[PDB]
């Protein structure tokens, strides 16, 4: 919280988050979105058989694809977006151990956490906003500006200081469970594997000095804080 | 026995019971097996962090505007200068964009009052350094060139450097306890009809335009190092204060522009290809 | 929802907040969300019914951007000002709702001919207006009200308006408010999840009708979405306070 | 026909909504 | 009734029964048999009355397979959908009932002309519709209501509908619900035992009418018969959730 | 209470010639409708009959397999409940990786099986229509279908019975037995939303007439 | 244990084993091999990071391929054999949810149970022996008779009575863990995925009467009673 004088290894006052068999340190302070509740009580009705958790598998930090912020990106530009859990299964980190239970089970309830780590130099400056939209299916092209992003649960990343953000995502869905996998023999009437959307937008454009770097990078990490699975079935390949 | 019933009372017959109210009593007939049953909220209920009133929505920080601040801006220059009215954004042009949550909720009401809060986030670093003065000006406004006139009001000089954010409560000081909204109470024009003075003459209300402004002027010119950018952007957020208040529900000022499609019968209306 | 007080790290002196002006003019406080949505909204303004059809369908969904008029598109029986109500603007911020609604029907008649109202439970389709269900040319033998669903009746001469309270009959936890596109042909079981059923209104002879709607007593919104991208031109159709 | 019925192939996924890969939609 | 748990001699481990989803959506529980049968069912949809006849006869029996339309047979004044109501399907399982019913009459008028309703007690015959009792060509001198049976009256201008509650006037312990054949000429005292009397409805001038029915508060069914042999074709008149 | 009465749903055969892994029985277990692709006629079970009155159902369903056999019959079947995704007819392994109960037939000739209720929604909606005015077997078209009351959300949840150990009877008894499959609602079965009934009486329906005005006197 | 008189459903005195979301009943009595211990204490040394269990996945009964006993099989004939866990991963029941953890983890310790269900008619007769051989790699073709089968942990199946057997298999290996999956980038120096062998042998040939059936069938089921996994890695397809 308070920095110290310079030793051999610089300003050695780093914190660290240790989740299962993965550690992530941080240099400066951490921004955290409010811890808010999910739907509970329907769980025991909607699933007759008992629901399982695989904390060792699903609660470990998994890095996904890198995001490239440039000096050409205007305000309200999408840097990336993620339909979850769909994109964490079959699009990003396809061979992650976090995805193992999604092969076998057909339903589930997912509370997530998402840590973002930026690394721009001290002669840069910019603001990036990350925000969650609960149950966004056929509602992606509306209420999808920086203005709505500031209203919904969100974190804010300054690209000069290199602070870290942690966005906590409760399970807030119109149904009791979300379907994990589409299949040839399954119904086409329901859209499976998407209970939320994560937008990463330019709140203020990146700017640099004379003869400076024209870009810098952010890396998202995710982990399920409460992944309950129901309805066991024969194992299939993911998408 | 069959005794006569002598008791009577005079009744005033009304069609609906509490039609215009949002509370009290109602004569509604439930379309259920049980006439007094209700929807259970035992498991599925409103989450505690959701806004229960419109005053909760009006306390959400929304990004109002932005502006630039270069090294070439001589001292006293107006960086930012707007009429701070939550009713309307402009008086002299069509607005299009993303309105802030406190402005969106205000547009539903005919009257507002109480303080408004601002927050200026300077998109900079450690090596940027300047000073701005944020002034709230009521009734009478200053000239663009006379910085001294702006200094003689309610001001907060912010010394930019390590800290990159300054909060500013705009104090509510007007002749009336509540201001009325500049946007019209009812506007039936939906087809962008070409307006004339006869149309204006038969308006719903007379727009009482606000003269209250908030200006941001340079105190100490921005002197950045050679290795960083010469011009930074400033983000100006806005929400209602802790004592913000609204009254008199009207037809909404703003309406959805982007991606509006009217509903149709599914699947009668040629959904089957 | 997120206040954004998270980012308010400034700890410097500020001006006073004063005293609230709430309850100053009158005690009637109109700021509550569950009081605005409980106000009645008009939907169909003097639309015609027919005895030739099955009846007039009113899809049980709250008024919002779904029921909005855009300029220079196909004409509907929905009134144009649904878009710009205060009760619509609220429903544009919340994507989930649950609980009962309250439909008010007003028949423009004083005849002995009874009009009926029928809550059909959530069956997946989202039809409105007059419909010939299964394309038959005779419904007087087998009426929609007579099949044996929950049904009230208006008798115009006694009182030419009813206020029904339709229950939340669905398999979902929440009914979805809106979509990015109403007219888009996507997976059929999800398009259905924006209504919790229908009202139908069958008359004996031809007659006109008006329909209002509001939230019931038992009614909660959730899943806050923030404000949309908007346009306005109110400034244009009014004189300044200076000629 | 009605253009809203189906989204063009280049911007959309199999489920007939905007693809996550297609960033320009805004 | 017989559960058939008699034959469940298996004593091996099984999967969980979970938790009941009753009262989850709403407290209004619609599972009770005495609540379904207490819902009103429509019978006659805009049928005509005449002053020339004795009156319009409504045989006091609950709605069931007796009042069902079959395809390609003689046309009746009964509406076709009585067969397929939820309230009929229940009465198809119980062959005995006892207690009061509740008939609701709605005259399509607002005139000063009074319409009458007359509970005739169980007299053995099972007539319905308009009848000329004893083939006379004049009933205005000697009306059916004026003979001195229990009689209420509708005055359309004041209120054009009544809800009567006809008593269980019979010598039997139970009134029989249905037969294997309605049109069969078998012993005459047993054919009578499927009604507990009649309603009659006499007007001053010609006018149209609608009739509903339900079980009263005091009402019990018994002598459970199990489900009949049935047919269905609902699949055919609807799209799949996959076009 | 009616939905807890044991009714006989279906039957099937199990011979000595049925190689291991073969689907003896395989149905979509939906109490709403029996078939999605054909007219049904017969005797519907009491839990299906009562369900057809309601728009929504939930809670577990119970089965009971009565093997019409003797002491000298011996085999083994596996009863699997499969949700969302279904297996191929030939791949028995896919059926084994779900919720299963292997029944060792011999002295005991009856096995009870509770099907656990595991769906995305707290209540499923009924596949049969809420209101159908067609009474005269009208020839159906796509315009008719387009103006339906609701959209039939067809269930993908199946219950399969496969051979584990091939039926090896003695020479002196029959080579093929019949199996009776009963069905009732569970102890936590629940219904809601009264609609127009799915099923209606087929056999021996005659409309009432005036007795004795209508030529009863010969 | 004691049979009763005949009711509508015959002699209804059946027991049942309920493990997770799979039930298996039995008509007659059950033979069970002795519950014996495994190697413990090395677990905490050999694995620095903590080891995980997925009981909901691995403790459920999984049926494998059917065995065909004929009247032509002599004494000491192998009816089947299974190298475990290798054959339960990639040979039998390839899409079982029991195999899900073996994709992601590289090491483990496995105590198994194996239930066998036979169905021959009352006019047949025969004896089949099932026996486990702990750490059998390059030792399959020796000590592999019916005689050695009777010495090692074993069950015995009479094909006329239709009794059930349950063979409990402790983890008894020369190393601390057994490697789960072979890979192109992995070492070829060690044989992975085989810590034991299960032989099913004809102790006495099947015999039948005049005009009788010339064969009958057995069905094995397996379940891990204590499956501990160590060394998480990126998920791969199994063989």
């Amino acid at each position: 919280e308070v920095p110290s004088k310079e030793s051999i290894q610089g300003d050695a006052t780093q914190q660290s988050s240790k989740e299962e068999n993965t550690i992530i340190t941080r240099d400066q302070q951490q921004t955290v979105s409010e811890n808010i509740p999910s739907t509970v009580g329907d769980l025991v009705i909607a699933s007759s058989e008992p629901t399982q958790q695989f904390r060792s598998l699903t609660n470990r930090w998994m890095p996904i694809n890198s995001i490239r912020v440039t000096v050409n990106g205007k305000r309200n530009d999408l840097l990336a977006q993620y339909y979850i859990p769909e994109d964490f299964l079959s699009t990003h980190a396809k061979c992650a151990p976090n995805t193992i239970p999604f092969e076998t089970y057909v339903y589930g309830k997912y509370e997530l956490e998402m840590k973002f780590v930026a690394n721009g130099n001290k002669f840069q400056c910019g603001k990036v906003i990350i925000s969650v939209k609960f149950d966004s299916y056929q509602a992606d092209n509306i209420n999808t500006g920086f203005q709505a992003a500031l209203s919904r649960p969100h974190i804010m990343l300054d690209l000069s200081t290199n602070n870290e953000g942690v966005l906590k995502i409760p399970f807030r869905y119109h149904r009791a469970f979300v379907r994990n996998q589409t299949h040839k023999t399954a119904t086409a009437g329901v859209r499976p594997g998407k209970f939320a959307s994560i937008y990463v937008q330019v709140l203020s454009p990146l700017q640099t000095g004379e003869g400076g770097a024209n870009d810098m990078f952010i890396r998202p990490f995710y982990r399920y804080t409460r992944a309950e699975f129901a309805g066991m079935s024969y194992k299939v390949p993911l998408t | 026995d069959k005794p006569k019933d002598v008791s009577s009372i005079t009744i005033i017959p009304k069609p609906r019971l509490g039609f215009p109210h949002g509370k009290g009593k109602s004569d509604a007939v439930a379309m259920r097996v049980n006439p007094v049953a209700l929807t259970s909220f035992q498991d599925v209920s409103a989450y505690p962090d959701e806004p229960r009133t419109t005053l909760d929505i009006a306390r959400i920080w929304g990004l109002r505007s932005t502006f630039n601040w270069g090294s070439g801006d001589e001292h006293g220059k107006e960086l930012f200068n707007t009429v701070l009215d939550p009713g309307l954004r402009f008086y002299d042009q069509d607005y299009e964009g993303q309105i802030t949550p406190m402005e969106y909720v205000t547009g539903l009401y005919n009257f507002w009052s109480g303080p408004i809060e601002l927050r200026f986030d300077f998109v900079s670093n450690a090596f940027h350094t300047g000073t701005v003065i944020i002034s709230a000006e009521y009734n009478r406004s200053s000239t663009n060139t006379d910085e001294c006139q702006s200094h003689s009001t309610y001001t907060k000089t912010f010394h930019l450097g390590e800290q990159k954010s300054v909060h500013f409560t705009v104090p509510y000081i007007y002749d009336t306890v509540v201001r009325r909204n500049t946007a019209s109470a009812y506007l039936p024009v939906t087809d962008y009809d070409k307006v004339d003075n006869v149309s204006r003459a038969q308006a719903m209300g007379i727009r009482a335009e606000s003269k209250m402004r908030v200006k941001v002027r340079v105190v100490n010119v921005l002197r950045p190092v050679a290795s960083t950018t010469s011009t930074i952007e400033v983000l100006v957020y806005m929400r209602g204060g802790k004592n913000y208040a609204l009254h008199g529900l009207k037809q909404s000022t703003y309406w959805p522009s982007n991606s509006v499609v009217p509903i149709d019968s599914f699947p009668p209306d040629g959904y089957d290809p | 929802m997120d206040t954004g007080a998270k980012e308010d790290e400034d700890e410097t002196a500020n001006f006073s907040d004063g005293v609230t002006a709430m309850g100053f003019q009158s005690l009637d406080t109109q700021v509550s969300i569950k009081d605005i949505l409980r106000r009645p909204v008009l939907l169909f303004n003097h639309v015609e019914l027919d005895p030739d059809y099955t009846g007039f369908f009113i899809p049980i969904m709250p008024p919002s951007r779904m029921m909005q008029y855009k300029s220079g598109d196909k004409e509907t029986s929905f009134q144009r000002l649904i878009g710009r109500t205060p009760q619509a603007a609220i429903m544009n911020l919340f994507r989930f709702w649950r609980g009962s609604l309250r439909y008010t029907i007003i028949i423009h008649s004083t005849d002995g001919h009874p009009i009926y109202v029928t809550h059909v439970p959530h069956t997946g389709n989202r039809v409105y207006g007059l419909m010939k269900v299964n394309n038959l040319h005779e419904y007087t033998k087998v009426p929609i009200f007579g099949c044996g669903l929950t049904t009230e009746m208006i008798i115009p001469s006694v009182n030419p308006s009813i206020c029904v309270e339709v229950p939340f009959d669905t398999e979902n936890n929440w009914a979805v408010t809106f979509d990015e596109d109403a007219q888009r042909n996507y997976s059929w079981r999800d398009k259905g999840d924006t209504v919790t059923g229908h009202l139908v209104v069958t008359p004996v002879v031809s007659v006109y009708m008006s329909v209002w709607v509001e939230a019931g007593d038992d009614f909660e919104v959730s899943n806050f979405y923030g404000p949309p991208s908007v346009k306005t031109n109110d400034w244009n159709y009014a004189f300044s306070d200076e000629h | 026909d009605n253009p809203h019925r189906f989204l063009p192939a280049n911007v959309s996924n199999r489920w007939n909504e905007y693809s996550s890969a297609y960033l320009p939609r805004v």
